[PDB]
């Protein structure tokens, strides 16, 4: 509570400056996803010192991503859209060749290990029994060993299907950048002189069937309840490695129609365009 | 001076070890040193810990593994208080040893390690291309010529660019990076250039002018705001080390053009490139505030955007829509063409301008730190002012400017005990004399003195005065911090005026160390305690004069007359613990004990006796003047009869009270009283209250009545006001030259750009103003400024409006102070007695000018800095004649002042003085222009030399200040005077020489002789009251007490005609 | 470049920190009140320092860290022209303490930490005003043009001028500056020390011939160099006092003061730059002032020592550590050597004797070792 | 926490300063000299947590705590 | 508001009787489990409060 009233009297949220400077709003407000295209940051995870507030900026420090950020390369050759000047993905896991220990597991021990403190220091606090306290701990020793036992799949095989995906026809957009404290994503839209502009992204709040609400929950079937065909190496599954024919056929046909979509609207607008027009009063400063 | 001499080189390359040098590169065996090894610092404000690796380490990657050693986990450990230097070395001393960086040694001496690939694979573990390709094959880190390094990869690996990460250097900070390095393999210059064009087409690329280990190397930023944090880093640094360069001086320069050139980038980045390729004047005068550099620089930016310079402007555009091209001037552009003669294939940017430096005039002060700015204002300047609108002053809060009504005092605690005498003069009382002396007596006591006299003596209280001092040897006694003193000393009274618990000193010159745990209460005065100390020091310093030890003398008594707590008297008690047998006691009628309470006169049954008394018997009642008179005479009376040495208090020291006094001590049988009229320190400045001092002698005193004597002017001369008290008002709008202000002071606030106006208006008024911001990011300026009449009566002179204001317009921003602090400006400021003297001749002399009518002009010969100006009508003309005087010659023509700036001749055939003229003499006679001063009998000639020299002109009056003799006898026997001394008999005021006195007997006689009309006028107390109500003066004590035997002893002597 | 290189600052910062480290421990202890030692002291604190008692420095109170003094570079010089003005007054002099009811001025000025140094310095001693009072003066120091305005009073026991234009100005407006400045500060004070920028014969004559058109005092002077300045600035502090007599030959001719500056032309040539040589030619001549620097196989050092003799007098030589290999040499070049060695083509050299020393009799240390381009010489 | 004695100067400095860190009174920061801010009524609508209408009328609109003439300020 | 006044004053409210019925029970010698016991129901019932 202490630090926290530190941390927040300092601003719930922030702005970065036309001279990069961050502003913290001064005011306790909860968040809403209306502010995710806004000037407006989450607070937390600005990254920024407080003097008083040390405990808050660390435990923070734990969801910095430790992925890198390729460049998509493969989908320039091909001279795939890509709204960005120079196109890039981030992904969330390095491959991890020849180690014995592996990287993406080392930092979530260093993760449980800091929370093991936390949820410690909040136990004698509240003067808990010993023996819960221990199960805490056992259950986070627990975690951290099915951790590692997973993550040799998820960096040295999910890692390249992140890779391959990002350079897919139709995923034109820059994702990330790496820095939760400044990415924003770039906000385009199809302004027209004569009405109002349509955002490409929007809190337009249509589901598309559930597509838009996220579960985090999801992370734990994963940690526990999934295979990998490489944790699995004693049984070796054989990799799969999918035909490019499926989906590029398909990312070539979305492009076929929406390429021909707007087409009669594209020509009647392309004659009109110079019809739009102000009224204007010629006055005379000579006779005849 | 002009071509740079720069010694280039490639820094970060000579930074990385010879392979044989890698194995050892951790020191395994010994522990890292601070200093050497690294810097750790804890800010305890921030709370920020901040740990440094030194040597290679400084260009360090962490594996994750790494990260989670201990010693990272440290400041964690430690939210609140430094690492302990114990843990901080042995943790970091282990993961210094958990370190190891695959190479393999080699012979060959022409090798070095490249140590950023090699910490880079271990950062990764070894995962990456360029880990397998290192873990697999050390040998490639090893490089002969610094570019094969990476050559050796790229060709290895087959790619085009490693995007290298970039280290923080704390190692605390675990924050994800704002950029990371691109290193790309382009071996030649059409490689890079190629490379460069592509950048030019891709968001947020940026480079240096040149790259380390000869290989292209491109910064890639995650977002805008840290491209502009690091354009702004590089920026500063270009610009410290193009000043170091233009110096002059050798230096090191790592690369020529330090700053960071736009591949592509914001708008907001390449006004940064601009401004930063302009090398502005403005950096070197400071006036950018660095604490929020990139903001400062956007706005530097902005001005250059639309600057009055058409040069600059045209420039800065042109710099802005061209911001791929590198831009510098010729004197970079030789140390390129030298740097490229040295090393023929040496990479640096292909796309550059060499435009031409434009320089600008404008020298602004600046001083960026703490510290107001004390300003001395001209009374004129260059620049003309045409009826300028009032400037209105902010409210300002306390938190920034504080008014207190009076500075309390700064002074020795022996300072405070001292006293001053006057002696009696008149060697008889005739009656006639003695009528005329009661009616101004009667008539004087039925009204109250001044209300003005009245006001300054209740708002400079003498125990607010001392409090400040008296409190510091409190609190130093309390830690235990003082020490050394002697037993009888000053300093032992004051340490026991401070504190209710006895002190005791172990031995000679040592008070003994307080009880464990013990803080004594400090004593409680009221406003007459220290005064009635004093009083006691001077009773024993009068009993004889050489005493250091003030302690009384064993087997002997004091009584202190008016009483009720009387806490003197346990001081007193205090202060002779170590004496054997020494009543000391109050008896006022209000005395509660110790004291006895009693009335005076002793009751007849009563026996009373004491080898002192200090009476201060004061009637609270209103009452009778003849009953207030029989009251003070049988007070006089039973104080000299019951004691050797009396010392009693006279509330209304009249003349003929004091007569009064001497008479009827002559009444009473058989015993001749010597007697002294006393002042001591620790009054209450203002007060005309006044110790007469009896004492019986075998000899019948010669001269035992008093007429003129200070003591007795400074209550006489004082009676009812024909004007209000001036309260002093706090100003706030500064009209352009307006004359309408009643004494107090300007106190506000402006905006900064505003400042140098404001400062332009006001030195029509004041003499002097401090300013200052309280931060460099508030805006707002500070001033205060108290009225100077002096100066106003030099500025209304005439209508002119001339000041310095181009000279205070390169103030803005940085140049007119900074503090943080709280300041706290007094009402009423301290000043010197003798300047205070100087100030009441001033006002004396002045108002009897305005009553003479039909003169020309005034003539202050020996004015110096135009001391005399006060004194001079604004109409009259004004002329001085001090050898030592500036000249101005702007400033004589525009304001009516000539300036002769000779000696001048008191010779009578040399004399020139004019008809209709009033010749101000202030304190020039005693002196030579040399400064040595004159004997006594020539100052008597060059005085009879100015009369008979003005007797033949019809009108003309002269002021021709001096010292009255007398007054050496009296600081023989006074103590307090720390300005005025009697060195060899001679007055010593302030640095100047000692100087021999006149008497006024002969010089009157002398100025009867000559048949000239005259009259030896001094200044009285309204005269004061009048000094110190427009300059803004409290007195203060030591100053309180001198004051009036020493403006009684400089007559003024005014020759008429 | 050599004034701009040689900074004065740079070079007695690591003695003046010393003194701070020194304190800070407490390990220092004895000086004189008025001593050059305390005088130091007050240079190396921000902190006001009493001694206890005589010769006694007090002990820091518990848990106490004073900051160092932050000193600009004309602070120590500033210093030094006190201690001068000090000694001028009379020689024999061990405290430097100023005399009780005196006063001095540092006219020129901007923080002017000597003015602080010089008021803590001074604290035990009953008043004594010390103020600086420049045009760029922040408080406590009085900010003011000079010549000082018509109606301000100022006087002193002691003057020591720094004024000095930064801005780019005609010859004779900096002469008339010079002169006002000059004449100012003699008449304000017994004894001026005011700085001279560009102390010419003529300027400096220009200065006593003004000095003997003012009445009535009769100006001794002397021109002065305090140690504390920069070692190559040609600036120098004319020293003007009253005296009784006239002065006997007053006026300046082929002073050493004035021939430091007035000798000094543009040059015909750029500054030497020292160069960092590493191929050693076998007796060649080519090289430009510096020196050589790098390392070889041990095998090779007897013979690369033998080539260098023809340059360098001397050259110092060690191994990091018994297992590596390379031998590290510096070695500066000696002017006096290569005019020795290239007097005949004859190319001697003890190379027998040289290679006596591989592999371990040339040199060893682990710690980082750290040459000067500039050595020091008496 | 300190029932019978002195709280140490220690603690007393440690807690009032992490509590005056924790307090921030709602602002605009102007250039015009004239201004004074409205301390009352600022620190006042943070004690209510900005819930009551001036809390309310100062969180939406902190300029409104600016006064040049001292009445105003609550006119306003 | 995020936070409820009207809560938080409850809560410090539960936080001096933790303190007191915390120092009734080590002066009592009880079990820590009973402690912990009343500490928790005490921080429910702050919860069910706001
Ligand atoms: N990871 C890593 N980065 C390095 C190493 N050496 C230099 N760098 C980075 O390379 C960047 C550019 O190198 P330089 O041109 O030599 O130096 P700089 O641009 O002036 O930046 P700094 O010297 O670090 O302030 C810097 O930002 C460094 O962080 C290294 O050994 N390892
Ligand atoms: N809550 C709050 N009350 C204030 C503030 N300023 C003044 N007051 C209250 O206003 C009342 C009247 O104000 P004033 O006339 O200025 O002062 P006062 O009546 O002499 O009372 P005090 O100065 O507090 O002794 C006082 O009782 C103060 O408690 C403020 O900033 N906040
Ligand atoms: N300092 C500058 N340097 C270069 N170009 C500028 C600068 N300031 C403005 N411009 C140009 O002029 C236009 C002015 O825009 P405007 O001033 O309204 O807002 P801005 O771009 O944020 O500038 P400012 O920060 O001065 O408000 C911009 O489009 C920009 O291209
Ligand atoms: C101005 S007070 C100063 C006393 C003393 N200096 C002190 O305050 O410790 C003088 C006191 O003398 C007392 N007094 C007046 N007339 C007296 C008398 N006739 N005999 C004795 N005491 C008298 C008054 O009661 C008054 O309190
Ligand atoms: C003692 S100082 C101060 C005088 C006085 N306090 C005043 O300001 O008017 C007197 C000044 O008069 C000047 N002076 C001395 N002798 C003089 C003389 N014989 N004729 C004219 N001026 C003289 C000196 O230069 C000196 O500065
Ligand atoms: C070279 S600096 C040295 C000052 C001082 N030694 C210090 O740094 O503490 C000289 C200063 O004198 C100031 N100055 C220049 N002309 C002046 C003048 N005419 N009157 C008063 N000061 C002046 C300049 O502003 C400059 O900052
Ligand atoms: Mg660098």
């Amino acid at each position: 509570p202490v630090e926290y009233g530190i941390f927040v009297q300092r601003g719930a949220t922030y702005t970065i400056n036309a001279a990069g400077e961050f502003e913290f709003s001064g005011r306790n407000e909860k968040w809403d996803q209306a502010l995710y295209l806004s000037e407006h940051f989450p607070a937390l995870f600005s990254d920024v010192p407080l003097a008083g507030a040390n405990t808050i900026i660390a435990i923070m420090r734990l969801f910095t991503p430790q992925g890198f950020l390729r460049t998509d390369d493969l989908a320039i050759a091909a001279n795939f859209p890509r709204a960005s000047r120079n196109p890039q993905t981030y992904i969330p896991y390095t491959n991890q060749r020849g180690t014995v220990t592996n990287e993406f597991a080392s930092r979530f021990r260093t993760i449980v290990a800091t929370l093991a403190n936390v949820v410690n220091e909040r136990a004698v606090q509240d003067d808990m029994q010993k023996a819960t306290r221990s199960c805490t701990k056992q259950w986070l020793r627990h975690l951290e060993t099915q951790f590692d036992n997973i993550a040799v799949a998820h960096t040295d095989h999910l890692s390249v299907v992140y890779a391959t995906m990002s350079n897919f026809m139709l995923n034109f957009t820059n994702n990330f950048s790496g820095n939760h404290a400044t990415f924003k994503p770039d906000q385009y839209v199809i302004t027209s002189p004569e009405g109002s502009y349509k955002p490409i992204i929007e809190r337009q709040g249509e589901t598309v069937d559930g597509l838009t609400i996220i579960d985090t929950s999801i992370v734990w079937p994963i940690l526990c309840q999934c295979t990998y065909p490489l944790v699995r190496q004693s049984i070796m599954e054989e990799i799969v490695y999918p035909d490019p024919s499926t989906t590029l056929s398909q990312s070539l046909s979305v492009a076929q129609v929406l390429s021909k979509l707007t087409l009669p609207d594209a020509f009647i607008n392309m004659i009109l365009s110079g019809g739009d027009s102000v009224v204007m009063r010629t006055y005379q400063t000579e006779a005849d | 001076m002009w071509h740079y001499t720069s010694i280039n080189n490639d820094t970060r390359v000579a930074l990385d070890p010879k392979p044989n040098q890698i194995r050892t590169i951790t020191k395994p065996n010994t522990v890292p040193q601070l200093g050497t090894d690294y810097l750790y610092t804890f800010n305890s404000q921030r709370r920020s810990h901040t740990l440094r690796l030194l040597g290679p380490f400084q260009y360090f990657n962490f594996s994750e593994t790494d990260r989670g050693h201990p010693l990272f986990r440290l400041p964690l450990k430690y939210p609140s208080k430094a690492i302990p230097a114990d843990e901080l070395i042995d943790n970091l001393h282990s993961w210094m040893r958990s370190v190891h960086l695959l190479h393999v040694r080699s012979e060959d001496n022409t090798l070095r390690y490249n140590w950023m690939l090699g910490v880079y694979a271990r950062s990764t573990n070894y995962t990456t291309p360029v880990g397998q390709l290192v873990v697999n094959a050390p040998a490639i880190l090893n490089y002969s010529n610094p570019q094969d390094a990476f050559n050796s990869v790229f060709v290895a690996l087959g790619i085009d660019y490693i995007d290298i990460p970039i280290t923080n250097s704390n190692i605390f900070d675990d924050s994800s990076t704002p950029y990371n390095v691109r290193i790309w393999h382009a071996p030649t210059m059409t490689e890079v250039n190629h490379i460069l064009a592509l950048m030019r087409k891709s968001t947020l690329v940026s480079t240096h002018s040149s790259w380390h280990w000869n290989v292209l190397h491109t910064f890639h930023y995650r977002s805008e705001s840290d491209m502009i944090d690091h354009f702004a880093a590089k920026i500063l640094e270009d610009w410290r080390q193009k000043e170091k360069l233009d110096k002059g001086a050798l230096v090191e320069a790592d690369r020529v053009i330090q700053r960071l050139i736009p591949l592509s980038s914001s708008t907001y980045v390449q006004r940064l490139a601009a401004i930063g390729a302009l090398y502005p004047n403005e950096f070197t005068e400071n006036v950018l505030d660095l604490s929020r550099l990139s903001t400062a620089l956007l706005q530097l930016s902005d001005t250059y955007y639309q600057h009055a310079n058409d040069q600059l402007r045209r420039l800065y555009r042109r710099m802005y829509n061209d911001s791929r091209t590198l831009y510098m001037t010729q004197r970079h552009q030789e140390l390129l063409l030298a740097q490229i003669t040295a090393d023929p294939n040496i990479l640096l940017y292909p796309y550059t301008y060499i435009f031409t430096t434009i320089p600008t005039s404008m020298n602004y002060i600046s001083n960026t730190g703490q510290g107001r700015i004390k300003h001395s204002l001209t009374v004129t300047g260059a620049t003309e002012h045409d009826t300028v609108a009032d400037i209105v002053l902010g409210q300002t809060g306390e938190d920034v400017i504080t008014i207190s009504m009076v500075e309390p005092m700064s002074i020795a605690v022996e300072d405070m005990y001292g006293y001053v005498l006057d002696t009696p003069t008149r060697d008889i009382w005739p009656a006639d004399e003695q009528i005329e002396q009661k009616g101004d007596a009667v008539a004087l006591y039925d009204t109250k003195t001044s209300r003005a006299l009245g006001m300054f003596n209740n708002t400079v209280r003498i125990d607010d005065l001392l409090s400040p001092l008296l409190s510091l040897v409190y609190r130093t006694y309390i830690k235990g911090d003082t020490m050394t003193m002697t037993q009888g000393s000053l300093d032992h009274l004051t340490l026991c005026a401070a504190v209710d618990s006895d002190i005791t000193f172990v031995g000679n010159r040592m008070i003994a160390p307080l009880p464990e745990g013990y803080i004594p209460k400090p004593m409680h005065r009221n406003n007459s305690t220290m005064k009635m100390l004093s009083l006691y020091v001077a009773l024993k310093k009068l009993e004889n004069f050489a005493t250091n030890s003030y302690l009384m003398a064993p087997d002997t008594s004091i009584i202190l007359l008016g009483a009720e707590r009387e806490p003197a008297v346990n001081i007193l008690r205090r202060f002779n613990r170590n004496v054997s047998n020494v009543r000391i006691i109050g008896m006022g009628d209000r005395a509660v004990e110790p004291n006895i309470r009693v009335r005076v006169p002793f009751p007849i049954d009563k026996n009373i006796s004491a080898d002192f008394i200090i009476c201060d018997i004061n009637s609270y009642e209103d009452q009778s003047f003849e009953s207030m008179f029989s009251e003070t005479i049988s007070v006089v009376t039973t104080c000299a009869s019951a004691a050797t040495r009396a010392l009693v208090k006279i509330n209304h020291p009249s003349e003929y009270m004091i007569n009064s006094v001497i008479e009827r001590l002559s009444q009473l049988g058989g015993v001749f009283y010597h007697t002294a009229l006393l002042k001591t320190a620790s009054q209450n400045p203002y007060s005309y209250e006044t110790y007469i001092y009896i004492t019986p002698i075998a000899a019948a005193v010669r001269f035992p009545f008093y007429s003129n004597s200070a003591m007795i002017n400074r209550y006489m001369t004082a009676v009812a006001d024909d004007e209000m008290p001036i309260i002093p008002s706090i100003h706030t709008v500064i009209k352009g030259h307006s004359n309408t202000y009643s004494p107090g002071l300007f106190c506000g606030c402006v905006d900064v750009q505003s400042a140098p106006l404001a400062l332009s208006q006001l030195k029509s008024y004041c003499s002097e103003a401090t300013t200052w911001r309280v931060d460099s990011d508030d805006n707002l300026v500070n001033i205060i400024a108290r009225i100077d009449p002096a100066r106003i009566a030099l500025e209304f002179r005439t209508r002119s409006n001339t000041s310095a204001y181009h000279e205070y317009q390169r103030y803005v921003p940085n140049g007119l102070g900074f503090k943080v602090r709280k300041t706290r400006e007094f009402r009423y400021m301290h000043r010197e007695v003798t300047f205070i003297h100087k100030l009441m001749m001033y006002a004396l002399i002045r108002e009897q000018i305005s009553l003479t009518e039909n003169m020309t002009q005034v003539v202050s010969i020996g004015g110096r800095n135009l001391a005399d100006i006060s004194v001079v009508p604004l109409n009259m003309k004004y002329v001085v004649i001090d050898p030592a005087t500036r000249i101005e010659t702007l400033t004589q023509e525009k304001k009516n002042i000539e300036v002769q700036s000779r000696p001048f001749q008191f010779d009578a055939a040399n004399m020139d003085l004019e008809n209709n003229s009033i010749y101000l003499f202030i304190a020039v006679i005693m002196n030579e222009p040399n400064g040595a001063a004159t004997p006594a009998r020539m100052q008597m000639d060059k005085i009879r030399n100015v009369a008979t020299a003005m007797l033949t002109r019809t009108n003309c009056v002269a002021y021709i200040s001096f010292y009255e003799a007398g007054i050496i006898t009296r600081l023989d026997q006074s103590t307090a005077h720390k300005t005025i001394r009697v060195e060899e008999g001679r007055l010593k005021v302030a640095n100047y020489v000692p100087v021999d006195t006149l008497v006024e007997a002969d010089v009157t006689l002398m100025l009867r002789d000559i048949g000239i009309t005259h009259e030896i006028i001094r200044p009285s107390t309204p005269e004061l009251i009048d000094a110190c109500s427009n300059y803004g003066i409290r007195l203060g004590s030591t100053g309180g007490a001198v004051l009036d035997v020493f403006n009684h002893y400089s007559p003024v002597i005014k020759l008429v005609r």
